[PDB]
């Protein structure tokens, strides 16, 4: 949910990093003015449609 | 790479993070509220714990990205309600210590002893008990000894708390940029970067004391009829021109005069509208009148809801085998989950109340569009006067008729109508002046102009003026009067229901134009009309995204709130009244000391 230069058409990319929203250079942890892609799902029987 | 950006960044990844905290969280109070176990409690204070340690975690990254940097005004609208909601901007031994007063407080408010007259074997409780006692007991001396007895428990075992707990809370709006707490209750009301539209927190109290001095000759009316009527019931206690005793009139603290309609009916010969007994030839459930209800919304022009609510609600008594808080309410548990819980006994009033519950129901259904922080509605008395108009349209003899259960030969004169309006009078003009003073009462004390030796006194004052009123037994500076209500000992606002009412009144109007109907408006049968189900989802989709006050413009073409549709509603009444005080006084005269 959070990455520049929308996809190509058919194209694949497996490429977990920390996103880099912000004008610091971030390495690892992201924490303030930093995030990481790839949020979950989550999943319950009594959701509605 | 701007400012702008990262906050939209920030909370398009906050919106997702906490959905399901905050569904964990109402999911867990659901299942305890229905299955109460000690193992549902534990489960509920860790989701609490947990989800009110995210949100102030949340609250305290959320200082940066500073307000005049943001142009985008849903953006601002955002970032203020995640940095008010969860700060906790206060030292260290008082927070801890605020909370074990609340708590205290919430405990002895739930445990009041009064034990009868020095009676071992039994200690009557809130529960069905005095107040039950109070709500139908022809007797003075029974009520007075419950009147007095109810405050000397909860007086001087809550009055010194209560000086400690407005300094705390004084001390912390002055932490905060504010001016006090009645400034910080009042700034609900508030619209800013918009002309035209603009609201400020100065202007509520204007219009509030404007609407009641408009308001004031009907209810003076009003109470001059009723003084008359307890006059021939109660003999030889009401004096001929002043106040009315507080323990005789309605419930406990005389906020609804509902009970005082069998004594005070006018020319009550006929049957009642109540249909309560037909409801038993058809054999009716909560099934049928829930299925009936949905048809209404449906025949209006909205849609009905989701299989999973029928599946998940809770319309029925579970039994003795299970152990259940009974009271109506309508949970919107998120990821479109909806579901009421509200046991019904086939009558009247729980075909009302069906109604009344739906009605959130839908605008809980309606709004579930707009981002997580702005999911919730508009300015609070919307919630609550979109519920009562459908309510207000569903009693009608008229709806009754087409439904069914009314005999189709029950033909319509002056005297039902006098009756029907004035059962309509004894609950919904007769709270305004209790609501009214209460929440003066309370911001003067909140900004401090009533010092506090001088409590307890200027509160009586207040209430020998503006509603009429007299203490039967002289009370000093030991007791805490305004104390024993529900919402004073739990921090709650109390505003809410005096807007709550004018808007509902405004509501129903607008919508009665847009389907042509003509006569009084006090008899209107919206329930066929597209355009008014329009007019209404026009503004329900909306939530905290535009000004309270561009909605009210949508809904009904207006500015700000006003008085005129009750008054259009309660004109026969009026009439009515006017000519029935042929010979008695209007008024009351304040230096009537019965007590001595
Ligand atoms: C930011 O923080 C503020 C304040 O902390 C939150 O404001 C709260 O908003 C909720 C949502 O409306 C308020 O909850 C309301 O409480 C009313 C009081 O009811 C109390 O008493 C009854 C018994 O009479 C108890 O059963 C109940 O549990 C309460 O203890 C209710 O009357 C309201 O219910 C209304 O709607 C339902 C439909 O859902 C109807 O069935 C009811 O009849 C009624 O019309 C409602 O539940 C709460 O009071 C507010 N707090 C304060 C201090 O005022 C914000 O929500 C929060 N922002 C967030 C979380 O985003
Ligand atoms: C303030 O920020 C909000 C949030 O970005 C802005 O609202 C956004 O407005 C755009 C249109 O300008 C919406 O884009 C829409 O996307 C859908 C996707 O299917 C598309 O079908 C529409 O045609 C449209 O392009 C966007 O959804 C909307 N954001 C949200 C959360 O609803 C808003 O415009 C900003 N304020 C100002 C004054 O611009
Ligand atoms: C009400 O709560 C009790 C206590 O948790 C529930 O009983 C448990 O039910 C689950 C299955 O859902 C079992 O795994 C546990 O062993 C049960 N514990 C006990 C102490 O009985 C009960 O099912 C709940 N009733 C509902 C949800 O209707
Ligand atoms: C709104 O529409 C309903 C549904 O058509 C109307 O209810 C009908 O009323 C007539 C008149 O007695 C009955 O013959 C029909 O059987 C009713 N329909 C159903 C489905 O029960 C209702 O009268 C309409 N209301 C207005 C004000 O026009
Ligand atoms: C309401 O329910 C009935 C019966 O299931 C269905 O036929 C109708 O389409 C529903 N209304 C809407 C707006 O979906
Ligand atoms: C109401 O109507 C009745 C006849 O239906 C009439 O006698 C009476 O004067 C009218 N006005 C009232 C009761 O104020």
């Amino acid at each position: 949910l959070l990455r520049k230069s929308k996809l190509k058409p058919f194209e694949r990319d497996i490429s977990t990093e920390i996103y880099q929203a912000g004008n610091k250079p971030c390495n690892g942890v992201a924490g303030p003015n930093c995030y990481s892609p790839l949020q979950s799902y989550g999943f319950r029987p009594t959701y509605g449609v | 790479s701007t400012i702008e950006e990262q906050a939209k960044t920030f909370l398009d990844k906050f919106n997702h993070e906490a959905e399901d905290l905050f569904y964990q969280s109402s999911l867990a109070s659901w299942n305890y509220n229905t299955n109460i176990t000690e193992e549902n409690v534990q489960n509920m204070n860790n989701a609490g714990d947990k989800w009110s340690a995210f949100l102030k975690e949340q609250s305290t990254l959320a200082q940066m990205y500073p307000l005049q940097e943001i142009q985008n005004l849903t953006v601002k609208l955002q970032l203020q309600a995640l940095q008010q909601n969860g700060s906790s901007v206060l030292s260290e031994d008082k927070s801890k210590r605020l909370n074990t007063i609340l708590n205290t407080m919430s405990t002895i408010y739930s445990t009041g002893k009064v034990c009868n007259p020095d009676n071992p074997q039994e200690c009557l409780l809130l529960e069905p008990g005095l107040n039950e006692i109070m709500a139908n007991s022809l007797d003075y001396n029974e009520r007075l000894w419950a009147w007095e007895s109810w405050r000397s428990e909860v007086g001087k075992q809550l009055r010194p708390l209560y000086e400690e707990y407005v300094v705390l809370k004084n001390e912390m709006a002055r932490a905060n940029h504010y001016e006090d707490y009645g400034d910080y209750w009042r700034g609900d009301y508030e619209v800013n970067g918009v002309d035209g539209y603009d609201y400020s927190r100065g202007q509520l109290i204007e219009d509030v004391e404007h609407t009641f001095e408009e308001i004031k000759p009907l209810y003076e009316h009003l109470h001059a009829y009723v003084r008359a009527k307890l006059m021939n019931a109660y003999p030889s206690y009401i004096s001929p021109i002043g106040c009315l005793p507080a323990h005789l009139l309605g419930d406990m603290w005389g906020r609804f005069w509902t009970n005082l309609y069998s004594l005070t009916v006018p020319f009550g010969q006929k049957p009642n509208i109540d249909v309560t007994d037909a409801m038993v030839d058809q054999a009716w459930d909560a099934q049928r009148i829930f299925k009936e209800a949905e048809k209404f919304f449906v025949s209006v022009g909205l849609p009905n809801m989701t299989q999973g609510f029928w599946e998940n609600s809770m319309l029925t008594d579970p039994g003795n085998v299970q152990k259940a808080v009974c009271h109506p309410t309508a949970w919107d548990l998120g990821k479109g989950d909806f579901r009421i819980l509200m046991c019904t006994k086939v009558t009247m009033d729980d075909f009302l109340t069906a109604h009344h519950e739906m009605g959130h129901i839908q605008y809980d259904m309606a709004y579930a569009a707009q981002p997580f922080l702005l999911r919730n509605g508009a300015n609070e008395g919307f919630h609550e006067a979109v519920g009562e108009i459908m309510s207000l349209s569903a009693a009608t003899p008229k709806h009754l008729k087409s439904i069914g259960l009314l005999s189709p030969d029950f033909q319509e004169d002056n005297e039902t109508e006098i009756n029907f309006l004035l059962k309509q009078a004894l609950t919904i003009v007769g709270t305004l002046p209790f609501t009214y003073m209460l929440e003066k009462w309370r911001w003067m004390v909140f900004k401090g102009e009533i010092p506090k030796d001088q409590w307890m006194k200027k509160w009586w004052e207040m209430k020998r003026e503006i509603v009429g009123v007299v203490e039967p037994v002289p009370h000093d500076e030991t007791y805490c009067d305004p104390a024993s209500l529900f919402h004073v000992s739990n921090d709650y606002s109390f505003i809410r229901y005096y807007t709550r009412t004018l808007y509902q009144f405004q509501f129903q109007e607008a919508l009665c134009q847009a389907a042509k109907h003509e006569g009084p408006l006090h008899k209107c049968d919206i329930s066929n009309s597209t355009e008014a189900g329009q007019k209404l989802f026009n503004m329900l989709r909306l939530g905290k995204s535009e000004p309270w006050t561009l909605a009210l413009e949508n809904v009904v073409g207006a500015k700000n709130m006003n008085v005129r549709p009750l008054l259009n509603y309660f004109e026969p009444l009026f009439t009515w009244l006017k000519d029935q005080n042929k010979n008695s006084f209007v008024g009351w005269s304040t230096d009537w000391s019965p007590y001595a």
